[PDB]
RNA sequence: CAGCCACCCGAGAUUGAGCAAUAACAGGUCUGUGAUGCCCUUAGAUGUCCGGGGCUGCACGGCGCUACACUGACUGGCUCAGCGUGUGCCUACCCUACGCCGGCAGGCGCGGGUAACCCGUUGAACCCCAUUCGUGAUGGGGAUCGGGGAUUGCAAUUAUUC
RNA sequence: AGGAGUGGAGCCUGCGGCUUAAUUUGACUCAACACGGGAAACCUCACCCGGCCCGGACACGGACAGGAUUGACAGAUUGAUA
């Protein structure tokens, strides 16, 4: 079997895109085939609330957003090799998903 | 509502060989899924923390809905020598190092 | 069973609320500064940032082993699964959390306002 | 708003009122000539009652109440 | 009336069944993602939850 | 004169056949109460049926019985007892027709009314 | 000079919001708060039980509604232009495709969905507009209660019925 | 300069008038009033009303060894589980 994928997630881009640069760096370094980093649509989350604690008031509300960016990371490789990648200490910030299809 | 002496002793067992209770209690519900096997209504129990902290013998915290207790020398020694249940059962706030 | 996405993304970030609320109202003698949360497969780290370690970890690292369990027994993590560490944040006036713990301790033991937002 | 304006309602009105005693003992079947209990009354091979509680009669209702289901043979 | 006249319909749906998870508190709560709060507690933690005002 | 049919649909015929194929062909509305079974959460209503028609046979009003339930309909043997709301404050007293299977409009007793409306003069504008 | 008004190698020549100072208000919140100063005492205590019911006792000179008309019509025209939610960790209560009861509210059944993966190519206008406009009370209401039959929730009486 | 608007020719609620409360708890406006994210048939600020309660289960003035802690219930127990 080498249908292999991994799910980045974090709502730091910066974080995810060092984390799959690292992820693709080190399938790419030893001699192996990647696929690139699908990149799935950003989530945003949104909610809306009255800044005020009471009634009183112009009524001005508060649009707190939440970006979640998601990717997804195809492997071709033996399983050793991914748990040894996804075991390198990953930045905080990060949640990974590595799925063995 | 019912007030028994046992079940009160259970939970006083389990509050010295745990440190603190592990049993969400709803009052106007006689049984929880964590509340059953320990079937002593909430009110029971915080009534009967406001009697031991109006004495005083217990530490705690408090955080977003819910308790935090700590077990001290003076509660350990004060169930020890009440219910005199003896020393046989070592408490659990001091395991390991 | 698992959860989707962002419904993760939010428990997790009202756990870290819980957390530091938590560790604001519990270590609010030591002097609290912040916290630090890092994760690897079912094993999540913990860190407390504050100024005084030699208080805050306890004796014989009583309170430290101590948080644990009130961590393990609320959060619902499996057991033994829960691992939180100390260590000092490197300076501490630039953290407006402390120096704001600073003047709260200070006020708290009867020094006068203005000379306490002096020294601070 | 107001307040709940229940307290001057219900007049020439008394609450229902439940005698006060001291023990439990005509309750039960005791017409022995000594209050005992014999032997012919059958137990119900049932777990969810009681052994204590033993079969009783009263002129009314019934010796029952917290399932409120009447215990007679009817 | 502990156990014997309520709980004979169903009524644990209502408003009285949701508090905000900081304070107990059953008014204008936030159902949406499923973080459980009032509109002020949510405010007062938003930038620690992950919430942050951009729009 | 005319008597009381069905909205339409023959009722003296309906009676000519059984009465298990009623159920299969049971009118719209006024069953869901009892709808969980034709059990328990019952019997009050029937008690109070049999008390007012021992009370108060059909056509007539009946003798001091308040029941606010809707009084899940079959025959127009409804009238000869009342469905009335008790308060202290509610009392009402009308006596309706028998035709009422499973339609609009059997119900005359009323809980609300407007209440007193002043005086709409005295100035409308400053 | 700072700048302003128009344009001759030329995609781009004021997008909209967020943040938003010093000093103030006897502005609002003690009915958001384990954020808190100064309090009450004794019986159907504001917390359980209230069939019925609180603004609804109301006449488009407080948000969201009628164009006396080819700019407007019911698919002979759509390989479409288009925010964001959705299930069981406390907790049963989520989004629903597809068949049948069906010519339909509503009900039954296996199915998919922790979600660019299923609802879904979301039914966000029908531009020739295959009932089809002459002096337009009369497509710019139809000043709304009768009808296959009317709800996963005790209560639908001025109200999710459809 | 206009367009859409308005207690007029429908729909949702915030005053034109109030004593079986029926609605206005924030108003010197434009910084009260579809605002308390307040659409109360959940127990809504209970609201108005024949509402089984104790929600004293803070240790020490009287303190019994039953504070008295149900009822679908046949006009005498005159509401769908008061």
């Amino acid at each position: 079997i080498h249908r292999i994928r991994i799910t980045l997630t974090s709502r730091n881009v910066k974080s995810l895109e060092k984390v799959c640069a690292d992820l693709i760096r080190g399938a790419k370094e030893k001699n192996l085939k990647v696929k690139g980093p699908v990149r799935m649509p950003t989530k945003t989350l949104r909610i809306t609330t009255r800044k005020t604690p009471c009634g009183e008031g112009s009524k001005t509300w508060d649009r707190f957003q939440m970006r979640i960016h998601k990717r997804l990371i195809d492997l071709h490789s033996p399983s050793e090799i991914v748990k040894q990648i996804t075991s390198i200490s990953i930045e905080p910030g990060v949640e990974v998903e590595v799925t063995i299809a | 509502m019912l007030m028994p002496k046992k079940n009160r002793i259970a939970i006083y067992e389990l509050l010295f060989k745990e440190g603190v209770m592990v049993a969400k209690k709803d009052v106007h519900m006689p049984k929880h899924p964590e509340l059953a096997d320990k079937n002593v209504p909430n009110l029971h129990v915080m009534k009967a923390m406001q009697s031991l902290k109006s004495r005083g013998y217990v530490k705690e915290q408090f955080a977003w809905r819910h308790f935090y207790w700590y077990l001290t020398n003076e509660g350990i020694q004060y169930l020890r020598d009440y219910l005199h249940l003896p020393p046989e059962i070592v408490p659990a706030t001091l395991r390991r190092s | 069973v698992q959860i989707s996405k962002k419904r993760k993304f939010v428990a997790d970030g009202i756990f870290k609320a819980e957390l530091n609320e938590f560790l604001t109202r519990e270590l609010a003698e030591d002097g609290y500064s912040g916290v630090e949360v890092r994760v690897t497969p079912t094993r999540t780290e913990i860190i407390i940032l504050a100024t005084r370690t030699q208080n805050v970890l306890g004796e014989k690292g009583r309170r430290i082993r101590e948080l644990t369990a009130v961590v393990q027994k609320r959060f619902g993590f499996p057991e033994g699964s829960v691992e939180l560490y100390a260590e000092k944040v490197a300076t501490r006036g630039l953290c407006a959390i402390a120096q704001a713990e600073s003047l709260r301790y200070k006020l708290l033991g009867g020094l006068a306002v203005r000379r306490a937002c002096y020294g601070v | 708003k107001k307040r709940k304006k229940k307290s001057y309602t219900t007049p020439k009105k008394n609450k229902h009122k439940r005698k006060k005693v001291k023990l439990a003992v005509l309750k039960y079947y005791k017409v022995d000539e000594n209050g005992k209990i014999s032997r012919l009354r059958r137990e119900c091979p049932s777990d969810e009652c009681g052994a204590g509680v033993f079969m009783a009669s009263h002129f009314d209702r019934h010796y029952c109440g917290k399932c409120c289901l009447t215990y007679c043979f009817n | 009336g502990h156990q014997q006249l309520y709980w004979s319909h169903p009524r644990k749906f209502g408003q009285g069944s949701r508090s905000c998870r900081v304070c107990s508190n059953r008014h204008g709560l936030i159902r949406k993602y499923g973080l459980n709060m009032c509109r002020q507690c949510f405010r007062q933690y938003a930038k620690d939850i992950g919430f942050i005002k951009l729009d | 004169f005319r008597k009381f049919t069905y909205r339409g649909v023959d009722l003296d015929q309906l009676l000519d056949m059984s009465y298990e194929q009623l159920m299969q062909l049971y009118s719209a509305r006024q069953r869901r109460r009892l709808n969980r079974g034709l059990r328990r959460k019952q019997h009050s209503l029937l008690k109070r049926l049999r008390k007012a028609k021992k009370e108060a046979p059909p056509m007539e009003k009946p003798e001091v019985v308040k029941t606010h339930l809707r009084d899940m309909i079959i025959l127009p043997e409804m009238v000869g007892s009342m469905v009335g709301v008790y308060n202290g404050k509610t009392f009402n007293q009308v006596e309706i027709k028998p035709e009422m299977i499973g339609h609009y409009l059997g119900e005359f007793s009323i809980t609300y009314k407007p209440v007193k409306h002043g005086r709409p003069g005295i100035g409308a504008t400053h």
